Order: C-alpha cells, then structure tokens, then sequence
C-alpha cells in the first residue's frame, strides 16, 4: 500500500496506517493525517468544498476494511490488468516454446502444454519461470522483457512476477500411452503442488513453502527443484534473478558432465556425502564436502564450479505420499540429472 | 476344484540373480531389482511364470501342449491358464557374520526380518486348513517364531552376539531350547527386528557399477557408467503354485515339477545372472 | 447482534405462541420468495419428547431437529429451565442460507431432563396430513412471518416443501 | 542405525582442525585418517590402539591436557610432535566409547587415573574389539572424509 | 454374515478399456480401481458357486440366481473400517469418525467448506498410509531374438497394501457362506489371488437420514439420464458420476453393459432414493432389483454404519 | 446391570480424579487389548473447557467431544451438573467397537451449563507435546484401568492411537 | 524415601551387626543372576580399617572398597556418624551393572573419621584362603538376600565371583 502511492500522498496513507496501527482510534488520529490533507487544500488556489469529516474516515475505512478481510479489494481494472498481462506472458511464451523446438498444444495464458526435446527442457524451464516475471535478455520477436515488466517499443506493460509457477516434466517413450502420459504429468503437477514443502526464509526465518517448483519424472525417478526460495519471490529489482537460480546451476553441472569434465559416477556417488553434509551444521564444511565430492568426479584441473552456499540446508518435505523424495536439493539436482539423462 | 492343489517352493539363487524393473525406484541404482511394498527385492509372478514357461518349453518340447494349458497360450489366448504363481517373497538373505561367541565358527549367516516371516505365514496359512497337501509343521515353526517379534532372535543356534555384514552388532536370544530348521542348508537363521534386519538386508544385496569400455583406446566411453542391483547368491525366496483340478495339471505335477530343480530367472543371463534351484516343499 | 430461539416443528400445534416479537431486528433468519421454506436451522443430537415437549437430549448425532432460529426474546419468563447460547454464530448448522449473517448471535435453547426412568428408544416421523400442515401453518408460521398470505398467492410451493423437509426423531416415552 | 555419528564428531573433536596448527602434525592429521583406518580393519583394532597408544605421553600432560576436553573449551594441542596431537586422537576414540555407552565414563575416568587400571582398561578394549572396530567405522570414515574436505 | 476378502498380494481391477498390443508403435497401460467394482465381487463368488446348466443369457439372470443381496465393499485393515469418500477427481480413504460432520462441513460457507474438505483429503486421508500403486512394467519376448518383441512393453498400476486390508461384504443367505469358506479365488484382473474367510455378523438396515455414502455406484437407468443431468444438485452432495461398464462377462465372454454411474465415495442426498423407484419402469425394475442384488446400489449413512439398498 | 462414565480428555490434566475408589464395578466395555483403544466414543455438539474442566457446548457435528465410558459415579459431591441417561446401546455410537454390548446403558458426563457470557472461539487442537501425554499413563490409565502395566507390554502403540484417538474444539477463554 | 546401605566385603567378617532389613520387601541393588554378583556398586577414594570395620576417607583415587548393596538400613544405632546420603543413581559407580536404579538412593557408607593420627599406608587386598570365605555364604548372603541357597548350591559361581571381583585397598594397620 505505502508503496502504491506515487507523490506525497504516501505520507498521508502512511499516516493514516499508523492511526490504523495497533487499533489506535478513529474520530482521534483523523487530525495528524487531517492537519497534512487540509494544508494540501490550503496548498493551492482554487479549492471548491471539503468534507473531510466524510473523506478521511472513509480512506481509513477502506484500508481498515482491506486489512480485516485481508484481500485487496478487486476492481474491475484489477481483473483487466491481471488477464492482460496473462495473454502477454503467452506471447512471450509462445515463442520461448518456438525457441526450443517444441509444439504447443495449449499456451494459455497462465498455464502451457508443450512437447519439446529431453535436451532443451531444463534451458525452457528456466527461461519460461523467469520470462513469466519479465525477466529475460531476448527479443521475443516484438516484445523485450524488461525486469519485471514487458517493454513493448516504449509501452512498458505489466508482468506476474509475484505469481509463482510450477513445472512438471514427464520424460516418455515415444511409444507410451498418451492418455496415462498425460494424466501422469497433471496428477504430478495437481498433487505435487499442494503436497510438498520446502524449506524458505522470508523476514529472516527459514519457514515452510508450498507451490513453484519443477518436478520430474523418468518412469520411476522424481525430483523436485524449488524456483524461488524466497516467499514474496521477489519484492526487488534484485531477486529478479534469483528465480530459477537452482536451475542453471544444473545446466551447468550437465554442461561438464557432457564435455567430459565429470563423470556420471557423480550421479551414483552423492549418497555417501550426503549423511554427512545433512547432519552438518557450518557453512564452509559443506562448502569444501561438496567442493571434494565433484573432485572425485573432478569437473575440473583447479576446481572452479561450487554449488552456490544457498543450496545447503534447504530441506524437501512430503505429505506421506507414494511421491518419493531426497529430502534435500543437492540430491533432487542429482536427480534431476538421472533424469534427464535417462531420456538421453 | 478352483485352485484344488498347491505346490509352495523355494527358490534358491545359484548365481546373483537380477530380475529388473527398469529405473523403478528412488535410489542410487540405476538397475535396480523388483521391490516389495516394503522395499524388499521381489520376484513378480509374471516373470517367475514367463521364465519358468520358457525354459519348460524349451526342455519339454513334446509336453508344449500340457505346458501351453497349464501356463498359457500364445495365441488363442481364449482358455484361462490353469496355473498361477505368487509373487516370490525373499524368505533369508545370506549375510556376512563376524561371530563373537558359541565357539562354533560361522562366516556367514541367513538373516530375515519379522515382515517378510508375516508374508510367508499369510502365503502359508492361506493353503493348509483350505487345500488338502499338509505340511503344518513349517507354518508351526513360523508361527513359534512370529511369537518373539520384536527382539533379534537367533534360530538354531549359540551366538547370542554377532557383527552382521561388517557393520551392525545385534545381541540375539535362542528361540525356546531348539527346532527343527526351516532350511536344510546346515546354516543358522536369524531373525531380526523390523528396522536393524532391513539395514542388514539392504547391505546384504551386491550393487556394482558397470562400464563400457571403448573398443580400441581401452577407455570408457562417455557415459558409459551405470548401476545395477544383484540379489546375491544363496538368497532364498518363496512361492506357491497353485494349480486348478485338470487332468494336464495332474500331468504337470507329475512328469514336469518333479523334473525341476534348475532353470533361469531374470535377465543379463551373459553376465550368468538367473540360475535358480527350486525346492519343493514336500521332500 | 440479536438474539434467537428454539423451536421443533413436528405435527403437533403445541408451538404457537411464546416468542413475543412480530418484527424483530433488521436481519432476519428465515425468509420465504416463493420456492419454499428457507434458513432452516438443524440441530444433532437432541431427541425430542414431542407430547410435553421438553426435548431430552440424545447421545446419538443419528437424530436431528429441523427448526428454526425463532425470532426474539423467550417471552422473559422462561430460561431458569431451558439452556442457553452466545454463539459465534458459524456453529449454527443453517440449511440454504439465502442472505448473509454476520457470525454473531445468541440463541436461548429449551432443555429437559435427561429421563432416566424408561428405556430410550426414538423413531423417525415426518410431517403427515397436509391439512395438519396447513393448519401448523396457520397457527405457528403465519403469526411469526407475516409475509406469508402479504405477497405470496403462491401456497403450493411454500407449503409443500415443509411435507419433508422437516424430518425429527420422536421418542414417545 | 549411524546417523547421529555424524553430528557426534562435531562436539567429540571439537578442534582437531584449528588449534593444531602450524600445519605439521595439524595436516599429519590426515595420515592418521587414512592410514589408521586401513589399519583398524586390515590389521585389526587393538594393533593401532597399542601403536596409538605407544605414541602417547601420558604423565599426567597427555592425561589431562585432553581430559580437560571433555569439560572446557578448545585446546590448543601445540605440546611436541604428534604425541599430545595423538593423545587427542586417543581422546577421539575414547570420548565415541564413552558417548556410546560401549564404555563408560566412571570406569575410563577412573582406569586412566591409577596406572594400576590402564592395564585393565586396555584388557577391556581388547575383548570389545570387534564390536568397537565395527561401530566406530563410520565415526571414523566421517573425521576421514573431513580430513579430504577440510584439513 | 461378513465376508472377508483377503488379498495374498497386489490386486489389478482394471479402470479402462483396451489392454492389449492392439496398436504396434506403442506400449499399452492400466491403472487398477482402489475398489473392486460390486460386479468383481459378484463374478467371483459365482465362479466359486457355479452351475453348469443355468442361465447362458443376461448374466446377472444366472448369476443372481446363486447369490444374495451382497452389500456394497469397504476397507478393514486391522478391525479398523475405512470407507472411501469421493470428490471432482479425488478419491480419499476415510474412517467412520471423520463422516459425521460432513453434511454440516459442505453447507459451511465458502472458505470454511473449503478448507474443510481440503483437510479432509489431504490430512485425514489413510490412503497413501495403506495403499499405493505399485508400477509393474512388464514384456513379453520373441524366442527368436531372446530379445523383446516389437513395442510389445505394457505398464499395470497394481495395488500394493503397505499393511494387511481386508475386502469387506456382506452377504444374507449362510448357506452361501459355509460353502466359500476358506476358498483360495483368482481374485481381480491378471490372475492376481486373494482369500475368503466369512464370519457371522449383524448390522442394522432400515436407516433414513438426510445423506448417504455410496459404498457402491449407484446405476442410473438411462432414462432418467437426462432427468437426472439436469438437476445434478438435487441428488449427490460431491462425488463423481462416471460411465462405467458393469465388467466383462466369463461364460459369454462378452464386454458388459455400459450404465451411467454414481462412484461409491460420493454422497447422495436422500432425494435420490425415491427419484430412483419413481423414474424407473417395472420391466427395468426387473433388471435393477439384480442389479442390487450384485450390490450396485449400497447405501451407507454418515451416522452408523447404515446398511441401505435402494430400490428394495 | 451396570453404569458407565463418559470422562472427557482435554489438553488439561483435570482428568486425574472421577470416581472415588480404583476401580469398583463389575465389567467395562471400553477395553485397552493390545491394539487399539476399543469401544471409544465421541460426543458431538459439545466443546471441552480445558480450564474450568468441564462441557461447555457448541452445537454443530463440527463440534465434538472425545470421552471414554468408564464405571464410576462422579465423586459422589456433584452430579447437579453431570448428565445421566439411559440409551439402548445402538444410539451408543462407539468408534473401533471390539466387545459386547450391554443394551441397557447409564452414563455419568462431566459437564456444566454453558453460562454464555464470552464469544465462544471454539479451536481444535492435537493430542501431543509427550512431556504432557506420557504422565498420563497410570492416573487416568491406571487409576481406572490397572488392567494395563498388568498385562499389557504393548503401551507405546496404545500410546500410538491415544496421539490421535482424542480430539474436540476448546473454549480457549 | 527409596533407601540402600553399603556393606563392604573384605576377609574381615565385621559387618553383621549394621543389618536390619535382611530382605524386608522384594528387591535389593545386588542380586544373584546365574551369571555373577551383579551390580556390585564400588567407591573409590576410601580405605577400610580392620579394627572397627569400616569406611575412611582417602584422597587417593585408587584407594578402593569394594562392596554390596542390598535395600536395608543399619538398624538405626548406627547412622549417627556414617556417611548417609541421597543419590541421583546414575553417578554411582557400580561394577557388573545389569539393571540399573531409580535415580534416588538412600545409602549408608559405613564411615570411620579420618584418623589423623597414623599415616596410611594401604595395599590392595585379594581374597583367597577358603577358610575365610566359607564364613561368607552363612555370613553375608544368607543373612541377607531372599533367593540364598535355593538358587545357589553351584557354589562355585558366588566362590570364583567373590574371589576374583572382591578386592578392597585397606590400611593393613
Ligand atoms: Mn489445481
């Protein structure tokens, strides 16, 4: 709210919060918020009338009404604005899918149901989840993305980037039934969604978190990667990057792997690490027991590619369901890697 | 009539054995075996039956015709087989002792859990009291040891103290005084908890990684490494066959199981991983 | 907010008159616009003892009381005998709520003794012989909403739809 | 069954990294690590233990310059060569054998306390030998992990 | 009285139509029901009482002619009782308790109810605690090659009880019953075995509450569909209503009858008992008295456990 | 014939004393046999006030109270505000139910009046926080039930479905 | 009040006269199971004097006594000046531990004043000498636990366990 305003005016509604703070009156604080509004109308030349009486308690009305609820009150313009930038998001992603080599069966808006190459899903993954909250380096043919926006030549148009988004991703023969392929990639993707937790910090407080991630499956192999790990997934210019960030970091992890860098013994070898990286309590520890567990794969003459010291203590939860699962990312990424190769 | 007559046996592993199921569980392994509910290595009855129906086939090729109606047909596949087999249940794992006791030296053991012991009995009270075939007294003896579950109890034995698989001590406790053994391999079993015997179980079982080495410069290939699960040798499971009065069933019982010890379970054969002895239990 | 009451609505007329208000407050719990009686008030658990009416409570949640949250005041001369509620008023089991309540409410609930001197045994009964619905109609429906016979030519949907949708457990002991 | 044995070698070595320093017998640390443990199972328990044990000073300086650990802080562990760094290593396995109830501390305090009870103590350990070798495996594969990782 | 049904193993009750290597360029699937259809129940008890000289025709005819009115299917595990409940697309394993507010939990408003049932189906759901889905992918192989034949690969979700389940019906006559008893049967689909142990029992009938639990799928009789797709309100509270085919017959070996269908799990408001017996004509009446016979239209109620046909 | 007691069971160990001598009467019919908590029953349309430990009801099936039917007389001062009826022991509706049925039932429930003066926040809440739960065992396990510890080396997974087997909505208030 | 007494067992056959509660209930800290003299709790840092048989407080650590602990209390002559004291029970030292106490004990060292006259000079003591240990079985066991005799006429076991465990660090003077 505070930051919705554009002007002077937020010191008026930040003021009338603070008389709306902690229950502290109506009828009473309508005078500090008041001895501000009237000296704006005394601040100019022509003024008709004021009922300020009237006026400032129903703009306390409304945010006290915004406040027990506890929804912003929708509007029209709201829902117009919401579906606008829903159908330009698809417009991204329309051509995010033409990039990869994939055919789309439904791009709507909000959701996406493409067919793309086992080797180009995790780069789409990546790029749809950030182009989604208008973060992305390309031109999308006449739309360039612009940090949180959609920069249209000079119209500047509006994105989702508070709304999460969750990915499934079904590695199959090209011979399996689409009827249970395609059931299985939405019964992951509906019960997944609401059944998982992992671990999140927001205000400094490492607290649960339900929706964005990516699962996959490969006939029997699931992992899931968390897109934000952070619960206003992003509130600054800055954590427009932060999204998909576990993501490129498997991306570059196959990138080794592929170059012969690292063998896919790294795959089969984690598991001895992981006892003692998860009962592990410092940083720079985890930090050097990753760094070795590579360097017996290797990656590497001098060791350069470290997992990035947000991974670690990141903890995936299940509500008890046949979806097994590492409870921990480093494991899932693994994962993720059996995965996609498995289909390779 | 309708499942008149059964025929429990154990299937013995000559070899590893390796019956796949793809990519079909969560761990390490990228091969791994057929599991249980419970994560235990399982052998489906459709493999059980597929191979047993082959390796029949192959090495009773006048009998096809009683074979082809006691298991099935290839095609006109409108006449239900009159044979069935269980899911083979693992019955003992053999697992590597370091003895601290009894005087008696033992290198390795047979061990179960209390889990797979509830399975057997519930394939084996399902057959006595209902077919006609009596053997009671294996369902006596598990049903004597299903009565101390929940503490690692040693069968047939003096150990009271054992390293099992070089990693986990267990104190174990004779059973009453003695009982006759279960199996006829002059080897203890134990039975253990629910928790300590599947970590011993799960450290019993042989996973290897294996290699494809380049034809010529004798170096792996990219890629070219993965994981597979074996059920090591001398591992036991069980099964029932349940046969449908018929008079070719008759012909089955008689002239064809009672000529099978040896046949072959599971894939990777080259790597001579499916030789199986079943024994009947009837002798 | 308000305050509201207690009433069964078996085959008998008993149930006339002891709520004294014929207006009330500015909300109102059950209204009536041509498709039947609406804001039904049902209540688990509590048998009823229908001829003396004085509803002895049941154990069992397989029996119910389809009634009413009665408009007003218990005629402030009862109460040291029924029980009594200040609910907030998301508990009331309200069938087809057709305005909006804003959770707050107080319900007086008459009350009994919980009769141990014959063995309980409760039967299920609905509303027979529509002229006694009529009749309940005229004598306890009528006097306490009045929009009925003020705007509704429409009897056949009003009166037809309490035949069975008001169903009770009657103990008759 | 071992999962806690990771979070054990925390507050059991508590400092075999830091305060060895000057990176000889703190990096030599690693040579117990390895090489040990291929002694521990190659060889068995109780031949390293009297190896270890034999490299100890214990007067009272290399019995209580670690008997203190068990109750204060780090301990810088300088002292000489690797015999005050090899008494903390007699402390490592001592304080898993107290902390797992394999031995307890009112016996451990108590054999290294007289000189007339070291003998029995190692007497004791030499019957529990087997299953000490077997349980502290992985206790001892972790502090050999750290030594790769970290020291 | 009470009939146990006790699997020795992973049961296949197969959902869908065509398994089978029809196609040459793709795999075939199947996904088991979590519960046997009543005609599953029906056919093997049949089998287990069959008559050589009877019927050939209509197979309920003949096969009705041995049975009783067989009461719809639950779960026991332990003596404990679970009971399926039903939504849009959910399907949750519940217990009697968890039943008794539910008429209350989907009149609450909006956000409550809501939260309501999402707890019921996400929390109290003993589902995935005693039942998961098993994938078994099987082959088969070309003698020739030794190898797998062409795209010949199928996958069948089975049925894997993580805990010992028992299949519970009830059934009138106890001639029946002491002539199945300990019958070891080929219970459910690709020859999967299951055992019967029956135990008398006693349970009370005559129930009529507002709502009900369907413990079978209630058969709607194709002419009152429309009368029915209308007004989907006036009948079930939430549940799903499918097409569903009422099996596959053995003797005639045939695909059975097609009927729209209320899933067991869902809940039925007491509407519907009479909208059945007033929208039905004597000679389908005929036909659907079998029907329930089989146990297709089971009624259970959320207060006891309350045994209800629904036509007789 | 006998008389049972319908003891409630909230967060509170208001649930040390109901009866004044161990044990007394002839037979029970909830029974603690090595698998379960059998014959329990839940009440509905009642809360539990975890002080002042009493009933304190909220009608709705919502709402409930989770108690166990034990033989006793309520300590011999009270019962001006415990209830005591008689049902035919098919209205008894009892979850997990393993034993034999009496058919001829008399319950004692703690309870008092509801006294409506607070707005009555009625919030669930687990069985759970084992330093709370496990002192429990022989003072309202053992006080009544010296059957167990007798017997019974089975307590952890009748300890198990106690974790869950009791569960209402509180007064909070 | 749980309460134990220590009683030290030497040669010297001085501690028949401290014994009140030979068995007097069920149970005792030391016992016979087959196997050995359990649960023989030992102090260290106390030496025993022949004359007056007793405990004297050393600062030496290994300046041990063994002894038996057995649920008595010295008759209440004594007590007066022996070391009477309330335990945790998990900070005593007892050898060959096979079950272990109730976290509170109320023990009786046998006590003697330090005696600052003589210098200690003590040695450490192990019994042999059958003459002097056949005293014991009448002298020691049978006045005091319950199952002496009827489970040892083997007794071999409470011979080779006396000798080989039974060491004590006496003045000598
Ligand atoms: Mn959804």
């Amino acid at each position: 709210l505070v930051n919705a305003g554009s002007g002077s005016i937020v010191d008026y509604v930040k003021t009338v919060l603070k008389c709306i703070r902690e229950n502290l009156n109506k009828c009473s604080c309508a005078e500090k918020i008041y001895s501000n509004e009237v000296a704006k109308v005394m601040f100019r030349v022509n003024v008709e009338k004021a009922n300020v009486e009237e006026e400032v308690k129903n703009s306390l009305e409304y945010f006290e009404t915004i406040l027990n609820e506890g929804r912003i009150i929708v509007t029209p313009a709201w829902h117009v604005s919401i579906s606008s930038a829903l159908n330009r998001g698809l417009l991204v992603e329309l051509e995010l899918v033409n990039k990869h080599k994939g055919f789309v069966i439904y791009a709507g808006g909000d959701d996406l149901l493409a067919m793309l190459p086992v080797d180009e899903v995790l780069d789409f993954i990546k790029e749809s989840r950030r182009a989604f909250a208008g973060f992305g380096t390309e031109k999308l043919g006449n739309m360039c993305l612009e940090n949180g926006f959609v920069r249209i030549n000079n119209a500047y148009y509006p994105s989702l980037p508070i709304v999460g988004r969750s990915y499934s991703v079904i590695i199959a023969h090209y011979a399996d039934p689409l009827f249970f392929v395609i059931n299985d990639s939405y019964n992951l993707l509906e019960e997944g969604k609401e059944i998982i937790r992992y671990r999140v910090m927001y205000n400094g407080e490492y607290k649960d978190a339900k929706k964005d991630v990516a699962i996959f499956r490969y006939q029997g192999l699931t992992s899931v990667i968390p897109l934000s790990l952070k619960r206003p997934i992003v509130s600054s210019v800055s954590d427009f990057n932060e999204i998909a960030s576990i993501i490129d970091v498997i991306l570059e992890l196959k990138k080794r792997i592929d170059e012969g860098r690292i063998s896919v013994s790294l795959l089969y070898d984690y598991e001895k690490y992981k006892h003692l990286i998860v009962a592990s309590d410092e940083k720079y520890l985890t930090e050097f027991l990753v760094k070795d567990w590579i360097k017996r794969n290797s990656l590497r003459k001098h060791v350069e590619f470290t997992i990035d010291e947000k991974l670690y203590g990141v903890r995936l939860t299940i509500e008890n369901y046949p979806i097994k699962i590492p409870n921990d990312l480093i494991s899932n990424i693994v994962y993720t890697l059996r995965i996609i190769y498995g289909g390779e | 009539p309708y499942y008149a007559f059964a025929e429990p046996f154990f299937i013995h592993a000559i070899t590893h054995l390796h019956v796949g199921s793809g990519s079909s569980v969560e761990e390490e392994i990228a091969l791994p075996f057929q599991r249980d509910e419970l994560g235990y290595p399982t052998i489906y009855a459709s493999s059980l039956k597929g191979a047993i129906k082959s390796f029949l086939l192959k090495e009773f090729p006048d009998k096809r015709d009683v074979i082809y109606k006691v298991l099935g047909e290839d095609e006109n596949p409108e006449e239900a087989s009159l044979g069935t087999f269980l899911d083979a249940i693992l019955f003992a794992i053999p697992s590597r002792i370091i003895e601290i006791d009894s005087a008696k030296p033992y290198v390795w053991v047979y061990v179960t859990t209390y889990e797979l012991l509830k399975k057997v009995k519930l394939y084996l009270d399902s057959i006595s009291q209902l077919s006609n075939a009596s053997f009671s007294n294996l369902k006596n003896k598990i049903d004597t040891i299903l009565a101390k579950e929940g503490k690692n109890i040693t069968l047939d034995s003096d150990l009271k103290s054992a390293i099992l698989n070089e990693d986990f001590y267990v104190e174990l406790e004779a059973l009453n005084n003695k009982i006759p053994s279960i199996i006829n391999a002059g080897v203890p079993l134990l039975v253990l908890e629910d928790s300590i015997g599947r970590e011993v179980i799960n450290r019993s079982l042989i996973r290897v990684r294996r290699i494809r080495i380049d034809r010529d410069k004798k170096v792996v290939e990219t890629g070219g490494l993965w994981s597979e699960e074996y059920v090591p040798m001398k591992t036991i499971f069980f099964s029932v066959l349940l046969g449908k009065e018929s008079k070719e069933s008759a012909i089955f019982a008689s002239c064809i199981l009672r000529n099978l010890r040896y046949v072959i379970l599971g894939g990777k054969e080259t790597i001579g991983k499916g030789i199986v002895e079943l024994r009947w239990v009837k002798d | 907010s308000t305050q509201r009451e207690y009433v069964f609505i078996p085959i008998t007329n008993s149930i006339t008159i002891d709520v004294k208000i014929t207006i009330g407050g500015s909300d109102h719990i059950t209204n009536i616009d041509e498709r039947g009686i609406h804001n039904v008030l049902v209540i688990t658990g509590y048998a009823v003892d229908e001829k003396n009416g004085r509803l002895v409570p049941t154990l069992d949640p397989c029996d119910y009381v389809k009634g009413i949250l009665v408009a007003g005041t218990p005629q402030q001369a009862q109460s040291n005998d029924f029980l009594t509620l200040k609910l907030p008023a998301n508990k009331l089991y309200l069938i087809r709520k057709k305005g909006n309540i804003s959770d707050d409410l107080k319900i007086y609930i008459p009350y009994s003794s919980p009769d141990a001197r014959n063995s309980m045994k409760t039967k299920p009964v609905s509303i027979s012989d529509d002229t006694i619905v009529n009749n309940i109609i005229k004598e306890v429906f009528d006097k306490i909403y009045n929009i009925t016979q003020k705007e509704k030519v429409k009897i056949e949907k009003v009166k037809e739809d309490i035949k069975e949708l008001f169903s009770y457990y009657a103990l008759e002991q | 069954l071992y999962e806690e044995d990771y979070k054990l070698a925390l507050e059991a070595f508590k400092k075999v990294f830091n305060a060895l320093t000057h990176y000889g017998a703190k990096q030599a640390f690693r040579s117990r690590a390895r090489d040990l443990v291929e002694e521990i199972y190659n060889s068995g328990f109780i031949p390293t233990f009297f190896y270890i044990i034999s490299k100890a000073e214990l007067n009272s300086d290399s019995l209580d310059s670690l008997i203190s650990l068990f109750s204060s802080d780090n301990a810088i562990l300088r002292g000489s060569d690797e015999n005050v760094s090899y008494s903390a290593y007699l402390f490592i396995i001592l304080y898993y054998l107290i902390k797992r109830g394999i031995i307890e501390q009112k016996f451990l305090i108590q054999a290294l306390r007289c000189e007339k009870t070291r003998l029995d103590l190692i007497d004791k350990l030499y019957n529990l030998a087997p299953i000490i070798s077997a349980k502290i495996r992985t206790y001892l594969l972790a502090i050999k992990r750290l030594s790769e990782a970290l020291i | 009285k009470r009939v146990l049904i006790k699997p020795l193993e992973p049961l296949m009750f197969r959902s869908q139509g065509e398994f089978e290597p029809l196609i040459t360029g793709s795999h075939t699937a199947a996904q088991s029901l979590i519960i046997p259809r009543p005609s599953t129940i029906a056919g093997m008890l049949g089998y287990i009482l069959f008559n050589k000289s009877s019927g050939t025709g209509d197979w309920l005819s003949d096969l009705t002619n041995l049975l009783a009115t067989i009461y719809g299917t639950f779960i026991e595990t332990n003596g404990e009782y679970l009971f399926p409940l039903r939504m849009g697309n959910h399907l949750a394993l519940v217990d009697q308790q968890h039943l008794i507010n539910l008429p209350t939990l989907l009149e609450k408003e909006y956000e409550r109810r809501e939260k309501g049932i999402y707890e019921l189906f996400y929390d109290k759901n003993k589902l995935f605690q005693i039942i998961n889905h098993q994938d078994r992918i099987g082959i088969s192989i070309d003698k020739s090659t030794r190898t797998v034949k062409e795209h010949y690969l199928y996958s069948a979700r089975y049925l894997a009880f993580k805990k010992e389940v028992n299949y519970v019906i009830f059934i009138d006559n106890d001639a029946i019953s002491d002539k199945i008893n300990g019958k070891i049967v080929n219970f459910g689909g690709e020859n999967r075995i299951a055992k019967l142990e029956v135990d008398d029992y006693k349970v009370d009938t005559s129930i009529e509450e507002e709502y009900y639990l369907a413990l079978s799928p209630i058969l709607i009789p194709d002419e009152a569909l429309d009368n029915f797709l209308d007004n989907i309100s006036d009948y079930v509270a939430m549940g799903k209503v499918d097409k569903i085919s009422l099996g596959f017959d053995i003797a005639n070996t045939k695909r059975k009858e097609m009927l729209t269908a209320i899933l067991e799990g869902s809940i039925v408001k007491r509407s519907i008992i009479d909208f059945i017996k007033n929208e039905i004509k004597n000679d389908l009446r005929y036909r659907f008295s079998k029907y329930e016979k089989i146990g297709y239209n089971t009624l259970m109620s959320l207060c006891k456990l309350a045994l209800r046909k629904i036509l007789s």
